């Protein structure tokens, strides 16, 4: 369909109608507006051609708006060579449309798909706390506890919360490697007592608990929340994904990496790292103890409760 | 080699000799107490450990530093005492051979085996 | 990094998903695991006699095999039998005392035999490992069923097949009989502090062996101190109930030969320490105007002794 | 450049060598072939890039051009950027015969060559640089003699070998444990593999000039 379509040059007629004259004002010309772009971003599949087809009028593409944005996000949604070659100026224009406009989730989800295939981190830094806020300060602990409690039914996925969300993920894409810049930068900006006084808090949901362990004297400690954070779906749809993904593995690194020059440390640790896994002993050999789940109960069962 | 395994055959039979003075030795003990035994009775005999009876050892000429560092460990001594705390009174040597003291007397020939060895 | 010759004393601290000492607890102790808190290759523990793995031919006991098959079940034959076994252990003693010093001819089929427990380590076939859930069993035999011998894979994958191998080169216990190389125990071991057992399965890491030593000269070694001043060496005894260090006059003539097993004594450095092998306590010299004592350990920094060259 | 260079055009060299003296680029120049010379050291598609910039560079040096011999060592320049130790160190980054294989033969053959034509004239300068070298080369050149693409291999470290020690002997010695050279040569007895053993001979003797018991 889409070779056909491409044989038609029905691209060429949509970006037209894309940048075709709206007069702001009538509903009408906004659905219209949003459908052409939800044909484009349709017409912007795998392909790679067609991918950089669009990427090439990315100008018109490239303006303020969601769904602008959704189609820039869409463009390149798995282009390696697409997405490693994107200018810089693309990524001011973003930083810079974030800030005029302020919270707007559809920015900060663009960023976070091209990041996932150094700029943007830089750029980010240089942005300051304007976006990527840490809600460190204990003012800021008090405030996103009462965001905490607002979203007792859910998450707003728009409101505070989902941009500091869409941050971490941000911060966690820029880091996700060895990067010495991009992990100093982080750290920086996501103090570790931070973490331990929020993630391990009663009040710290699901999500925001996932979140924080995914972008993480606080691995000696961590470990005590990380295991109450253990049996909290056996004590949901997606409960325990949210920490087993993770949890184990680079506490198994720690137990074995040498990334922890602590390997013998004081009861938190020289017990910890003999009892822990014991109580995951019945999640290491469950019922539901299959693939990362079951590779997590050899690693315990076998290392975890061995250190 | 043979220096280090006086030395833990030594701390084995010390521990033994108190257990059995003591009290009662368990199944897993009366197994230590065998291995130890027949530990002892291939290091004196320094033949290859072959399925040869246990009360069958010939060997040509022992080991003369093996035979005088055991003397002097108190190998010889640690079987001496086995021989006198088993009598004293753990076994009377008149209900052996009678399907419940079997172990005793197994233990006992092959701790005798084990001193004529080093009396060679 | 040079052929590893049949027959040196050997050593596999392993370094695969986990890194440890591969040893056992000695004695009867029938189990063979790694000890990663104990020591590191690069930081030796102590003990260094724990690790002595000589290197020796396959095992062949056709006729010793068939002598244990009628043992476990005839009798005239019984004698033909006795009779071909000691044939084939008297073969199999040669073909052993023949490869001493060979190399490591990369693929060919050796075995290590840890010099505390005089076996040859071999794993139980038809047997369910002692910890592992789905694992085989595997222990120390005194002579082995051709089992005892496996062959040694090329970890590395570099040396040529059939090489010299390289000592310390990346090598692993390949199965011969069983097929399944040595597999690193990950069981979280509790009743043996530290305790990671050795199984027969298809895993990814290994250990290669490593030559012991042959021992301003050799330094952590223990060996013999003999006074020259009273042509005989101090040893320790238990004099009056009570350790005491003195030259032994032996009543032999041959001064040389007198290997009394008291002469123990082990050397370190720091920037020598001596240790009292003979009764595991360490030298020390205190008033009398001063004589010679023995206490607890070297720890103390009263222990210190002075060599002086010749 | 590089078919600018076939056959090793001196009027080119001296072109390139004039555009670099009197162009004030020239310190930009070196940079982008330094950075690109320094983005597959600490690498190891950047190596399909330093390929074509060791053939350009042994052409710019082809011939004994020793002015552009020394103008890639030190330039006389306000900040330098050397060539030849980078290469040199490159070429270092018997436990190699893992990491040379069916996709990095013929790129090691580039650097040797390199090397060589560096210092194949009396350029005593470079050649002293590359043996007072701390990162070893010396002793990987040795390796990759001693250790079909092979023969190849042996050849070219024989011929940069022998380009060290034209008017650093006692220093090959160190590696090249004489038993173990003689040993290589009577193999390749069995390009021909006749005469790289040839070549490492002449390697032999060049040694031995300097040396008693390899003339035994």
């Amino acid at each position: 369909q889409q070779r056909l379509l491409k044989n038609m040059d029905a691209h060429k007629v949509m970006l037209d109608l894309l940048q075709i004259p709206y007069d702001k004002g009538d509903a009408k010309m906004m659905e219209i507006l949003r459908y052409t772009h939800q044909f484009l971003q349709k017409f912007c599949a795998g392909n790679p051609g067609n991918q950089a087809l669009l990427h090439k009028h990315l100008h018109l593409f490239l303006t303020p708006g969601l769904l602008e944005a959704e189609t820039m996000q869409h463009i390149f949604l798995n282009n390696y060579q697409l997405c490693s070659e994107i200018s810089e100026p693309v990524l001011q224009h973003f930083v810079h449309l974030l800030a005029t406009h302020g919270r707007h989730v559809q920015y900060l989800d663009f960023l976070h798909t091209v990041i996932k295939a150094d700029m943007i981190m830089t750029e980010l830094t240089n942005a300051g706390d304007d976006v990527v806020v840490f809600y460190n300060d204990k003012a800021s602990l008090a405030h996103l506890l009462d965001m905490m409690k607002a979203a007792r039914d859910g998450v707003e996925d728009h409101s505070p919360l989902m941009y500091h969300i869409s941050l971490v993920d941000l911060l966690a894409a820029c880091a996700e490697g060895k990067n010495v810049y991009t992990e100093i930068k982080c750290t920086s900006l996501l103090p570790l007592e931070d973490v331990v006084s929020v993630v391990t808090h009663e009040d710290c949901i699901t999500e925001v608990k996932m979140a924080y362990v995914n972008f993480v004297n606080h691995i000696w400690t961590l470990f005590e929340n990380f295991t109450l954070d253990m049996a909290r779906v056996c004590s949901d749809p997606t409960l325990e994904k949210y920490v087993l993904s993770v949890v184990l593995d680079t506490i198994n690194a720690f137990f074995s990496s040498p990334f922890s020059e602590n390997s013998t440390s004081l009861q938190t640790h020289q017990t910890i790292v003999v009892q822990l896994l014991q109580s995951t002993t019945r999640l290491l050999e469950c019922p539901w103890l299959q693939q990362q789940h079951k590779g997590s109960v050899e690693a315990c069962i076998r290392t975890l409760a061995m250190v | 080699r043979d220096l280090d395994f006086a030395n833990d055959a030594s701390s084995m039979l010390a521990s033994a000799v108190e257990k059995l003075n003591e009290g009662f030795i368990s199944q897993n003990d009366r197994r230590f107490v065998i291995q130890l035994l027949e530990d002892l009775v291939f290091f004196v005999s320094d033949v290859p450990n072959n399925g040869q009876n246990v009360l069958d050892i010939m060997v040509t000429k022992p080991n003369r530093e093996r035979q005088k560092l055991m003397r002097e460990q108190n190998i010889l001594k640690q079987v001496f005492g086995i021989l006198k705390a088993p009598f004293r009174p753990l076994v009377r040597l008149e209900e052996l051979s009678d399907q419940k003291n079997a172990p005793y007397q197994h233990m006992f020939r092959l701790c005798y085996r084990v001193l004529r060895h080093s009396q060679e | 990094s040079s052929f590893l010759h049949i027959g040196d004393i050997v050593s596999l601290y392993a370094e695969g998903s986990v890194n440890g000492f591969i040893s056992t607890l000695g004695l009867v102790d029938d189990r063979c695991v790694v000890e990663p808190a104990a020591g590191d290759l690069d930081n030796p523990p102590k003990k260094f006699r724990d690790c002595l793995f000589k290197v020796c031919p396959m095992n062949r006991y056709s006729a010793q095999k068939q002598y244990w098959k009628a043992k476990q079940t005839d009798v005239v034959l019984l004698q033909k039998l006795q009779h071909a076994a000691q044939m084939e252990q008297k073969q199999n003693d040669t073909e052993n005392k023949k490869v001493h010093g060979d190399v490591v001819k990369y693929g060919s089929v050796i075995q290590l035999l840890h010099m505390k427990s005089n076996k040859y380590l071999t794993v139980n076939k038809r047997l369910p490992a002692l910890l592992e859930k789905n694992a085989m069993r595997v222990t120390l035999d005194a002579t082995g069923n051709e089992g005892s011998w496996l062959f040694i894979q090329p970890f590395w994958k570099l040396r040529s097949n059939g090489d010299n191998v390289v000592v310390g080169d990346k090598v692993i216990l390949n199965p011969v009989n069983a097929g399944q190389p040595l597999h690193a125990s990950n069981y979280e071991l509790s009743d043996n502090a530290g305790c990671k057992e050795v199984n027969s399965v298809n895993c990814n890491t290994s250990w290669k062996i490593n030559l012991f030593m042959q021992f301003v000269l050799k330094g952590g070694d223990v060996v013999r101190l003999f006074h020259a001043e009273q042509e005989k060496f101090l040893t320790c005894d238990e004099y009056k109930g009570k350790l005491q260090v003195f030259l032994r006059t032996t009543l032999r003539q041959s001064a040389t030969s007198a290997t009394s097993s008291n002469a123990l004594w082990e050397v370190e450095v720091v920037h020598y320490r001596f240790k009292h092998l003979a009764t595991g306590n360490y030298l020390a010299a205190e008033e009398n105007k001063y004589c010679l004592v023995a206490v607890p350990h070297g720890n103390d920094i009263a222990s210190l002794f002075e060599l002086d060259p010749t | 450049a590089i078919h600018l260079l076939d056959g090793g055009n001196t009027e080119i060299q001296k072109s390139f060598h004039n555009l670099m003296m009197s162009d004030k680029k020239s310190e930009r120049f070196f940079k982008v072939l330094h950075d690109r010379m320094k983005r597959a050291q600490q690498e190891t598609t950047s190596v399909l890039i330093m390929q074509p910039i060791l053939r350009f560079l042994q052409l710019l040096c082809e011939n004994h051009n020793r002015d552009l011999q020394n103008f890639l060592r030190c330039q006389n320049n306000k900040t330098n950027y050397n060539l030849v130790c980078e290469t040199l160190q490159f070429l270092d980054i018997g436990l190699l015969g893992l990491y040379i294989n069916e996709d990095n033969v013929g790129l090691v053959i580039q650097t040797l060559e390199t090397l060589t034509e560096y210092c194949q004239g009396p350029c005593h300068e470079n050649q002293t640089c590359i043996v007072t070298h701390e990162s070893n080369g010396i002793d990987i050149i040795t390796a990759l003699i001693l250790n079909d693409l092979v023969l190849q291999l042996k050849d070219n470290a024989s011929k940069l070998l022998l380009a060290l020690m034209e008017s650093n002997a006692e220093r090959i010695l160190i590696s090249l444990r004489p038993q173990e050279l003689v040993d290589v040569i009577k193999k390749a007895y069995l390009v021909s593999p006749r005469e790289v053993g040839h070549n490492i001979y002449i390697l032999a003797l060049q040694l031995s000039r300097h040396n008693k018991q390899l003339q035994h």
